[PDB]
């Protein structure tokens, strides 16, 4: 009965938060202070704090859900109550734990050999991702691009084959009918009223939206593949589909380093502020303080004053071991700091922007029970900090915060040079995107059976991403697995969805703010409007469902990809001139080999 | 059986909110009565919201209780130097549950397994039963609202506050109030 599992829960929020601070602060003192001492630190009081969640959980088990009434009570013992992991036999939890180990081994430690030099041999990230990334041999990037997929790719084969089995058990034994639909089950929304949401209308929407970047990514891949034929002549049709190998990566995840083969006008300098910085000789402080300038005045809250004396922001002056990675700390008991390695860049201005942003998402829900201070979904948490990032990012921002001179021009040639960045970033990714899942979702039900799981997966790259094997493939490889997404266990969708959210996000404050022009031109600055539509889904975290959280900023009671396509309808106008005599989209049935 | 500075700490740097609830600021050296308590506590700093006349919630509802009706004032500051520990200073203690709402001035200090819905409860506080009490693991990296707060309440005849006196003009006509007795006059040094 409820008041049961309220006193349960409040004494759960009561109790956690310690045990979680002692956890994370252990962490926090390893990550800038690296030493087995405080791996050793860390490794004890993160055993203690799993300890007692482990506990609490099988404790919130014997509450009956069907008992409760209050819609809060309810998802905080949802929550808790949850198994996921421990619904396997203990044998077959440590096979799967070997498996993950595995994967986890094979993908940070895979070398691949050189022919031409037996003794030269290179790691994934250090060297065989820097080919793809700089360099223009397309036989010296067709063999890393290859040799990653013979030389560490096929050794997760046989592994991939048994995780598809331990994860659907796991999924089944929670009665999620496969562990695609228990990580669809994140979008899920019950008993709220009108605003309720499905695990199998998530697929529905994708889908329903998937269609209108289709008629833009079309002309884009027309576009890149006019200019891939400039770089590798000879290699492409002029009709073709891409070989995969071109893509600027290892997998082609994002076209936005083809920026240099692809720029539409070379002739004019893209738009940099890092030499105002240097001129006014600013630091880390500054730049974060001038986003600090920023947050007040669009109008939200200022820091708690213990971010400034408690995060870090620069390398320290020592030669300490500290990891330089770029990252946002929610320690509970109200303190909130950022860990990085910054450098006097505009790039890193918008970064604090970003940061600072996380952090805002992260204090607004303070006050919001422990079990419910989250993002809405997967994709709001990233989305938030991003609408920060592309408002500091505009001319308008950098003219105004004094970061360009006030006689400092922009055309139209420099407005299509940025978007046409922005499309192979934000475009680009939206159809691997939802192919990765749609094709784990298609595994994890078995619609695709493991003798049609290469074959399956390419035929998608050529009819979703219009992307062909630059080799053939067969079910001796795992070009999934070859991925860090698919090897070390995580959900994807959040990247759809987020690259949705970003621009409602935008878009909403956009019409707040009074905006005046094309959508990325858009700067929520100065406005008081801006700041408060969005401090009313802030304030919410996980509190309030994110269906309903988006009618409170942008007025729409479920995700739509109109206002990421809106910003994109002037390089839709300049690419529609440019491609008259190509052929948009791609023939399927083209192949390099 | 003391005479009471009380503007002097109104006065004072150091303190981060003080209020009062019956009387004013000024007025805290005219008083005068017969017998006052005061009380002394350490608390989270967005806690101390609750610590007003007549409010709800945690402290207020179950652990000290401040009528509507309230003469008399409280004073908050933080103390983050001396009373928070890097390991969290769990030696400050605080309810979470029990039965009834306190009367005001109510307290209480012992305890039993809290038996929510209705069970037997013998130790253990495994399911429907709890223990009430818990521990603040006060620490020096804290966000505001969680920071300690010292705390102090003034529960408003023996206890005047300070009479003010002037300086004393001698071989003049003045009007002039010694102790309590006035009136007007030339004050000459007697033999
Ligand atoms: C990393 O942090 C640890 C602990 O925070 C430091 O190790 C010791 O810290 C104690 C404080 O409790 C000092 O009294 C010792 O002198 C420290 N050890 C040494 C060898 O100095 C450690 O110093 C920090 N790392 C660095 C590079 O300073
Ligand atoms: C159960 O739901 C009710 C409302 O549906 C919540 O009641 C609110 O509680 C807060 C503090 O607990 C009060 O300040 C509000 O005034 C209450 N609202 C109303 C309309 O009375 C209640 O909090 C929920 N239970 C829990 C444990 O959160
Ligand atoms: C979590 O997983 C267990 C199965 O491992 C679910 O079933 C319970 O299993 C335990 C033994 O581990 C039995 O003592 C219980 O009787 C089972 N539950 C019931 C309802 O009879 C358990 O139900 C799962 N948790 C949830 C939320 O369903
Ligand atoms: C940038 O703006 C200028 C001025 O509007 C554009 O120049 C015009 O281009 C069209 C199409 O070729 C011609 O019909 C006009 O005659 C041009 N104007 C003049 C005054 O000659 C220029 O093409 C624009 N470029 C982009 C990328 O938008
Ligand atoms: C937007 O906010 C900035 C920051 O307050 C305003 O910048 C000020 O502009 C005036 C005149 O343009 C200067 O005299 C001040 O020195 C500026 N302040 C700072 C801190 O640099 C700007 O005016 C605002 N925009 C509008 C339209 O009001
Ligand atoms: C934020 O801090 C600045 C000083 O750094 C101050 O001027 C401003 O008033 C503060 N913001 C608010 C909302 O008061």
């Amino acid at each position: 009965i409820e008041e049961q599992a309220k006193t349960f829960l409040d004494k759960f929020n009561h109790e956690a938060e310690d045990l979680f601070y002692q956890s994370s602060l252990a962490s926090w003192n390893y990550n800038t202070n690296i030493t087995e001492e405080n791996v050793q630190n860390m490794n004890n009081a993160g055993d203690k704090w799993s300890a007692f969640l482990k506990e609490q959980s099988t404790l919130a088990q014997m509450y009956p859900l069907q008992e409760i009434q209050n819609l809060t009570v309810k998802l905080q013992l949802q929550a808790l109550q949850q198994n996921g992991s421990s619904v396997l036999s203990e044998d077959k939890s440590k096979r799967l734990n070997t498996i993950l180990n595995t994967m986890s081994t094979i993908y940070s430690t895979g070398k691949v050999c050189n022919p031409d030099n037996p003794q030269e041999c290179l790691l994934l990230e250090p060297g065989l991702n820097e080919i793809m990334a700089n360099s223009l041999d397309y036989n010296e990037r067709l063999w890393a691009w290859e040799s990653w997929r013979s030389e560490v790719g096929k050794q997760l084969r046989p592994l991939y084959e048994e995780y598809v089995v331990l994860k659907n058990e796991m999924a089944r034994a929670n009665h999620y009918e496969d562990y695609g639909d228990y990580w669809r089950g994140d979008y899920e929304v019950n008993g709220v009223d009108g605003y309720d949401y499905s695990r199998g209308q998530l697929i529905e929407d994708v889908e329903h939206t998937f269609e209108e970047i289709k008629p833009l990514y079309e002309h884009l891949h027309a576009y890149v593949r006019a200019k891939l034929m400039n770089a590798y002549p000879s290699y492409i049709s002029p009709i073709g589909c891409l070989p995969a190998h071109l893509l600027g990566d290892m997998w082609g995840r994002f076209w936005t380093n083809l920026y240099s083969l692809t720029v539409p006008f070379g002739q004019k300098p893209n738009i940099d502020v890092t030499d105002a910085m240097v001129d006014q000789a600013w630091d880390a402080q500054r730049i974060f303080k001038e986003a600090e300038k920023f947050f007040v005045s669009v109008g939200l809250p200022n820091m708690t004053q213990g971010f400034w004396e408690n995060s870090m922001l620069t390398d320290p002056g020592n030669v300490q071991k500290a990891v330089c990675h770029p990252t946002a700390w929610d320690l509970g008991k109200g303190d909130f700091r950022i860990l990085m390695c910054t450098k006097v860049t505009m790039d890193d201005f918008l970064t604090a922007h970003h940061e600072m942003g996380h952090i805002q998402y992260d204090m607004a829900y303070a006050a919001q029970p422990f079990l419910l201070r989250n993002g809405a979904n997967e994709g709001f948490h990233e989305a938030v900090g991003e609408i920060m990032s592309l408002s500091a990012a505009t001319p308008k921002h950098l003219k105004s915060i004094g970061l360009l001179s006030p006689d400092f021009q922009e055309d139209n040639e420099t407005e299509i040079n940025f978007l046409l960045k922005q499309a192979l970033t934000i475009v680009g990714t939206l159809p691997f995107t939802y192919m990765l899942e749609k094709w784990r979702w298609m595994v994890f039900k078995g619609e695709i059976p493991k003798d049609q799981w290469m074959k399956k997966w390419w035929e998608m790259k050529r009819e979703i991403v219009g992307v062909v094997e630059p080799v053939p493939h067969d079910e001796t490889y795992c070009d999934p697995a070859s991925l860090f997404h698919v090897s070390n266990d995580y959900s994807f969708i959040r990247y759809y969805t987020r690259t949705l959210y970003q621009f409602q996000f935008q878009e909403a404050l956009c019409q707040a703010a009074k905006h005046e022009g094309p959508l990325h031109k858009c700067d929520i600055s100065n406005s008081t409007e801006a700041g408060q539509k969005l401090f009313n889904m802030l304030r919410l975290g996980k509190s309030e469902p994110w269906t309903l959280a988006l009618e409170n900023v942008v007025g729409a009671k479920n995700m739509n990809v109109r206002p990421l396509l809106n910003y994109f309808e002037p390089l839709f106008t300049w690419l529609k001139d440019q491609n008259k005599n190509s052929f948009v989209g791609w023939s399927t049935d083209w192949s390099p080999y | 059986n003391c005479v009471a500075d009380y503007s002097v700490l109104y006065n004072s740097a150091s303190f981060s909110t003080f209020k009062c609830y019956g009387v004013s600021p000024t007025k805290l050296n005219d008083l005068c009565f017969t017998n006052v308590y005061a009380d002394s506590f350490v608390i989270r700093g967005d806690e101390v919201r609750q610590i007003a006349p007549g409010q709800t919630g945690k402290i207020a509802d179950y652990n000290y209780k401040l009528p509507d009706d309230f003469t008399g004032c409280v004073i908050a500051w933080n103390s983050n130097n001396l009373d928070s520990k890097v390991g969290g200073n769990y030696n400050y203690l605080y309810r979470l549950f029990r039965k009834s709402n306190l009367k005001p001035f109510e307290r209480d200090i012992s305890t039993e397994i809290y038996q929510a819905g209705s069970t037997p409860c013998n130790g253990v506080e495994g399911f429907n039963c709890y223990f009430p009490l818990q521990s603040y693991g006060f620490q020096p990296t804290n966000g505001v609202g969680y920071q300690p707060y010292r705390v102090v309440v003034l529960s408003f005849a023996t206890v005047c506050g300070p009479k003010k006196s002037t300086n004393l003009v001698k071989n003049k006509c003045v009007n002039f109030n010694f102790n309590g007795l006035t009136g007007t006059g030339v004050l000459t040094e007697s033999n």
